[PDB]
């Protein structure tokens, strides 16, 4: 049992200078011991990994999976504590920076040992618009990289 | 004669006096501590 994710919300950064970019808010939340497999909840966690909070909530409210409701609840709680506890003025101005699942303390039952599986859902929200996805590299990027590779070659094994 | 079973079974001051002195968080303050007079 390690509970670092909870402790990650107690970091007090020093106050900033006027000539310094505004540090975006960072919120960490998790739910422990969810009666669900980490393998199944990995899909739901991956689905929402760069979405805005509103998009993620929309996606999860229409997933048929059991873990969708649980992740939705965790996200709503995170949004509430963001606006209230962590000084995030806009509910909309959040995005899922991190969304993973770990394994919990699973139980063992006798049938023939079978495992009652539990898991943790971890999320980190950051203040601001979701970062735009990386554009697919063009032919110009490919050609530039190839020419650089050609230019970087040396006369091997000599003076 | 007749019998019916009878109906048997028919420090906090400061806690309670501070219980009416919540002065709950004002929504319009937005997290700023209310202690300061500024």
């Amino acid at each position: 049992i390690s509970r670092k994710w909870e402790k990650k919300n107690k970091i007090v950064y020093p106050p900033q200078l006027p000539g310094e970019p505004r540090r975006p808010a960072e919120i960490y939340h998790c739910r422990r011991q969810i009666k669900y497999s980490k393998d199944k909840m990995w899909y739901l966690a991956k689905l929402i990994r760069g979405m805005s909070i509103d998009q993620a909530l929309a996606q999860l409210e229409f997933n048929d999976k059991k873990g969708a409701k649980i992740i939705k609840e965790v996200l709503l709680e995170a949004q509430d504590m963001a606006v209230r506890d962590h000084n995030v003025e806009f509910r909309s101005n959040l995005y899922i920076a991190e969304s993973t699942s770990g394994r919990g303390q699973c139980l063992k039952r006798i049938r023939g040992i079978m495992e009652k599986v539990y898991c943790h859902y971890f999320v980190k929200l950051v203040e601001g618009p979701p970062p735009p996805p990386e554009p697919p590299k063009t032919a110009v990027a490919h050609a530039k990289e190839y020419i650089q590779q050609l230019r970087s070659r040396t006369i091997v094994h000599t003076l | 004669q007749t019998f019916t079973f009878p109906d048997l079974f028919p420090l906090y001051s400061m806690l309670e006096e501070e219980r009416q002195q919540r002065q709950s968080s004002d929504p319009r303050r937005g997290g700023v501590p209310s202690w300061f007079g500024l």
